[PDB]
């Protein structure tokens, strides 16, 4: 039998999606308020609050915590329907996952703050704990291809294409990443691997391809099923999905270099990477548009529908990020770009705008049907959620663009004479203004947050037993 | 097709996307330029190896940058800019991605020991704008180099090049400065 | 629209859009002549374009400002500082020289700060010639009596009170008495009779008003015990603006 779905799993992550997100992005607004006040920091004792430990646990809370429960949802509950089988592992392997997941969460939550941090970016927890991810994902994946393995249709949906890719790539970078010795038993009580320009360039095609499989693929994949999932019926394109999807894959894996501009990393590295960055616009627009034409006819459903609203808006900013990537990858523009806040500011257009959102709507989505119920409590809220969400994403980009401009344009600057027109800390001064916006933003979109917990709550109080019948 | 075939679909998927790691990071264990060390560097000094992690366990990569992008401005800024034999050395790698405060790379005297201790024990009090957390408890906190021989034999084994002689030789306040002194260091005297 | 459905989800065969198609060829078009242009040639550049446009860039500022430079550096210190052309120059550019390299520890007024001697002041340390300011930029810049068996805990209490008095008055007569007698002993030395201080070792003068030093008893108190031993790092490296820098610290007082 088993004829039924295991919505299980997904609940259990929807609910920590949810939950890790506002832990995440709180983390985020506390961060970015000790930017605007040091105050916030502990000025004697390190303790519980100093910006050094705190910032990469916002890191890995917003992408593995919150990205990574949000991944872990919608491909189980996608897979599922998509290819109409009940999950491979079932509860057993796939709730394993869900439990080692949370243990890996919880275990960064202890150590980041404790001081043990390989230093990596978005690798930065301790050795042990790779090991554990190693595990959790190994899991995963036996999960997920053993129910593709197991599928009705004789086609696989593309949506799938981007899961399966995602799943894949970041095993590998994140075991080849993560290669270190260890010294201790944690923290980072390991030294890595490589050295210098070498690691710099592991890093980096890492770091990306975090962003471009993690963030961008497996995103793709939550696009592609809940983007169609609306009344109204077709409006896509198959070959643009095959193209896009393979040119994607292939082609963000070069796109490391770009991290790397006018850097120690020799400059044909650079240069690939510049080079394929550029390429790359065009694969990744491919999604956009596939997603948007999608919904022409029914655009009237945007003003009816916020979760629909979610996941448009959540494209609009996705292109805009994956057409500012590009730019930014041109060795010129990265002159400027680099070390500036303007770094962050595309980051955030990309981590608000796209992942948040169309996790947001997925989550909107799904969470009623796994539940057991016909939709959410009240979708005022959603799109209330929406609005706060929406302002504060373009708050926060304008303002660190501002101060990402200025960052560069002052710190290169320079006088008749030839001397350096501004002080490090005129441009520090400067920045302050955006760093207050930047934390108000973040705080709005993080009440969007709690209006989403809260809404989210309430339809969770209405049934237990929310088997959904056959479903 | 392949559509159909699960281990097709991931054959070729584990292969799309090897490719560009093979060509970016394999040719870099080769190449001799960003391996070499620059001639006159040695290895960080234990005190300075330990205040490094202190470095890493604190986050200040977080907020600094240490590399010198070969621009006229940051050289005239920072100093010379930035060469891949200087970071052979570094397990993890230290340059920055951000630079909320300067870039740190060539700190190589720049400032006085004393300075660094008052800045670091609170950064408003020397300058008062600094966004810089307080971190007073360096100086609170002893090093007891228990393990400071295996980090230094686990690094040998990285390839750098400590002595025996090194490892049996070797306030946390102290080894931070004592790292944050030898920035950059290695390349002006050489 | 293709036949199979996926839960809900079907797909439509559409073609790629026109535009689409002309982006994503351009930018390989791009690609392939980026590579061409770069390391695999551009012209411009003898050899092959690297990061070697570092050269070009100083370069081309250097035949740009290499004249202001040179010129300041035929005038005297001094000279450089009076001329508002070279010499005003100096001021708001050495001035512009300052605040990126000195004021950190010096302070954006130049001021100072407790630690850090106020360049704009009369007062100085190591002598207020343009030489000797010269020479502290150039190549950059106090013994602990409490071990001294004879200074001791009590020894050291009383050379503070005393040197309070040679500053101003306070009111302790044994902190005087004890204290004066071991100045002439052994700060004398250095810092003179009645600390007149000696520009030659950097000893700063005793008989001063009220400054950034810790005047404090206490602070005194410290200072002789265990000493001084501050320094002024050497700009020979890190820094032509070592000269301009003189001259606008020269140009400060005055
Ligand atoms: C912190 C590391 C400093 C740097 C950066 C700069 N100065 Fe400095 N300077 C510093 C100290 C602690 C002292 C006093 C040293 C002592 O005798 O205890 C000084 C002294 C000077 C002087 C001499 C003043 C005098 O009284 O004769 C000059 C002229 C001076 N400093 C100039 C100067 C310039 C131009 C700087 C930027 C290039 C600069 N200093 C940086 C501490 C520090
Ligand atoms: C984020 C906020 C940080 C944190 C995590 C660190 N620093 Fe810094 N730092 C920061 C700013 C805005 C500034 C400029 C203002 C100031 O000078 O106080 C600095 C400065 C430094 C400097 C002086 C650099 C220079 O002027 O050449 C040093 C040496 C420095 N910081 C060191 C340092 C260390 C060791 C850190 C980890 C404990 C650290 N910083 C963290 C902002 C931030
Ligand atoms: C020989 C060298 C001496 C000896 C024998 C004494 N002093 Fe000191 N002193 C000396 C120098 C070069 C300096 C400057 C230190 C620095 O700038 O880092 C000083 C400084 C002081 C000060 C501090 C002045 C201030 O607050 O800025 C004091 C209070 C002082 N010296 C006192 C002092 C006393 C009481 C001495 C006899 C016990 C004495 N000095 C001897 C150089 C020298
Ligand atoms: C991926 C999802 C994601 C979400 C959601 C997110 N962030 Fe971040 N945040 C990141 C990443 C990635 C970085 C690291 C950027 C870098 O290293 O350049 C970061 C860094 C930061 C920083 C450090 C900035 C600096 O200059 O060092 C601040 C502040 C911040 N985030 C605030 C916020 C706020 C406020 C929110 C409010 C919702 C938020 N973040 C939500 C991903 C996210
Ligand atoms: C989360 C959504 C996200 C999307 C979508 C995205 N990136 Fe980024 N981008 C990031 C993050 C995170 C960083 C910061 C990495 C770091 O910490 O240095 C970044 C930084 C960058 C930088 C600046 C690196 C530096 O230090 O100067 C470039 C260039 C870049 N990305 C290119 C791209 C390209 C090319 C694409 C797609 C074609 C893209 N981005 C899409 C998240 C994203
Ligand atoms: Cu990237």
């Amino acid at each position: 039998s088993k004829d039924e779905y295991f919505d299980g799993v997904i609940r259990a992550g929807v609910i920590a999606t949810t939950f890790w997100g506002i832990v995440g992005f709180l983390v985020a607004v506390i961060i970015a308020f000790q930017l605007a006040f040091p105050a916030l920091n502990l000025e004697f004792g390190n303790g519980m609050l100093n910006f050094g430990r705190l910032r990469p646990l916002h890191t890995s809370a917003v992408i593995f915590a919150f990205g990574g429960n949000a991944l872990i949802a919608s491909a189980f509950y996608v897979v599922q329907r998509t290819s109409a089988a009940r999950l491979f592992g079932g509860t057993a392997l796939g709730w394993f996952v869900f439990w080692g997941w949370q243990l890996i969460i919880v275990t960064a939550a202890t150590s980041y703050l404790l001081g043990g941090s390989q230093g990596k970016e978005y690798a930065e927890l301790n050795w042990h704990l790779d090991i554990l991810v190693a595990i959790v994902w190994v899991a995963y994946l036996i999960a997920f291809l053993g129910t593709i393995f197991k599928r009705k249709e004789p086609h696989i949906y593309v949506a799938n294409w981007f899961y399966l890719s995602f799943i894949v790539t970041i095993a590998m970078l994140h075991i080849v990443n993560n290669l270190a010795v260890p010294v201790s038993i944690f923290g980072t009580k390991s030294v890595q691997l490589m050295a210098g320009v070498q690691d710099a360039m592991t890093q980096w095609w890492y770091g990306h391809n975090a962003v471009g499989f993690f963030l961008t693929a497996g995103f793709l994949g939550m696009m592609y099923y809940f983007v169609p999932k609306q009344a109204e019926r077709p409006v896509y394109s198959y070959k643009l999905s095959i193209v896009h999807f393979w040119a994607l894959i292939f082609l963000y894996i070069w796109a490391g270099p770009h991290h790397l501009h006018y850097t120690a990393l020799p400059d044909w590295a650079s240069t690939l990477g510049m080079v394929m960055s550029v390429i790359l616009w065009m694969p990744s627009w491919g999604g956009m548009i596939n997603g948007l034409m999608t919904l022409s006819g029914a655009w009237d459903k945007l003003r009816t529908d916020p979760v629909i609203r979610m996941m448009v808006v959540s494209i609009g900013f996705y292109g805009m990020s994956t057409f500012e990537g590009p730019m930014m990858s041109i060795k010129a523009v990265n002159s400027l770009s680099h070390y500036t806040d303007w770094t962050i500011g595309h980051v955030h257009s990309g981590a608000l705008g796209w992942n948040g959102m169309i996790t947001f709507g997925m989550l909107y989505f799904l969470t009623p049907r796994l539940w057991g119920r016909s939709g959410l409590y009240s979708l005022k809220l959603v799109s209330w959620h929406f609005w706060l969400a929406t302002i504060g994403i373009v708050l926060y980009a304008s303002s660190m663009w501002v101060s990402g401009i200025m960052e560069g344009l002052m710190w290169r600057e320079v006088d008749a004479q030839g001397f350096l027109v501004n002080g490090f800390a005129d441009t520090v001064g400067a920045k302050f203004p955006m760093n207050v916006v930047r934390g108000v933003g973040g705080v709005l979109y993080l009440t969007g947050g709690l209006i989403m917990a809260y809404n989210l709550w309430a339809t969770v109080a209405k049934q237990p037993k929310t088997a959904n019948l056959a479903v | 097709v392949l559509e159909k075939n699960a281990t097709l679909l991931l054959i070729f998927a584990f292969l799309v996307v090897t490719i560009g790691g093979i060509v970016e990071i394999a040719p870099l264990f080769y190449l001799e330029n960003t391996i070499e060390k620059v001639e006159g560097m040695r290895p960080y000094t234990p005190l300075e190896l330990t205040g490094r992690d202190i470095y890493i366990r604190e986050g200040c990569y977080v907020c600094h940058s240490q590399m010198i992008r070969p621009m006229r401005d940051e050289v005239e800024r920072y100093g010379h800019y930035s060469l891949a034999a200087e970071s052979m050395y570094d397990h993890p790698f230290q340059w920055g991605s951000k630079r909320t405060g300067p870039d740190l790379a060539r700190v190589g005297g720049r400032y006085s020991d004393a300075w660094h201790v008052e800045h670091l024990s609170n950064p408003q009090s020397v300058v008062p704008e600094s966004v810089m957390p307080s971190y007073s408890y360096l100086a609170n906190v002893p090093l007891d180099s228990t393990w400071i021989e295996d980090r230094v034999s686990t690094d040998a084994l990285v390839g750098v090049p400590y002595s025996a002689e090194m490892i049996a030789a070797a306030t946390e306040m102290d080894a931070l400065v004592a790292y944050l002194q030898v920035l950059g260091t290695m390349v002006d005297f050489s | 629209t293709t036949g199979h459905s996926w839960d809900g989800i079907e797909e439509l065969n559409t073609p790629l859009p026109r535009w689409w198609l002309w982006t994503f060829y351009a930018t390989i078009v791009w690609g392939v002549a980026y590579s061409i242009a770069m390391p695999a040639a551009t012209p411009g550049i003898l050899g092959s374009s690297t990061r070697a446009d570092v050269e070009k860039d100083i370069a081309k500022f250097a035949e740009m400002n290499k004249a202001v430079e040179d010129k300041l550096v035929a005038t005297d210190l001094t000279a450089i500082a009076a001329d508002p052309e070279l010499v005003t120059y100096t001021r708001n550019a050495g001035a512009a020289v300052f605040r990126t390299w000195c004021a950190q520890c010096h302070g954006a007024g130049a001021g100072g700060n407790t630690g850090f001697p106020s360049l704009l002041d009369g007062d100085w340390l190591h002598g207020g010639s343009i030489e000797t300011i010269y020479t502290n930029i150039k190549h950059g810049i106090m013994p602990a009596h409490l071990t001294d068996e004879l200074l001791e805990p009590a020894q050291i209490d009383d050379v503070v009170q005393y040197v309070l008095k040679i500053s101003g008055q306070p009111a302790d007569e044994a902190r005087a008495t004890a204290g004066q007698q071991v100045f002439a002993d052994n700060c004398v030395s250095c810092h003179g009779e009645d600390a007149k201080g000696m520009v030659e070792m950097g000893a700063p003068n005793l008989t001063d008003g009220i400054w950034l030093y810790g005047g404090d008893a206490n602070t005194i108190t410290t200072t002789i015990q265990l000493g001084r031993g501050g320094v002024m790092p050497s700009w020979s490296w890190a820094a032509a603006q070592i000269r301009a820098v003189a001259s606008y610290v020269h140009s400060l007082g005055g």
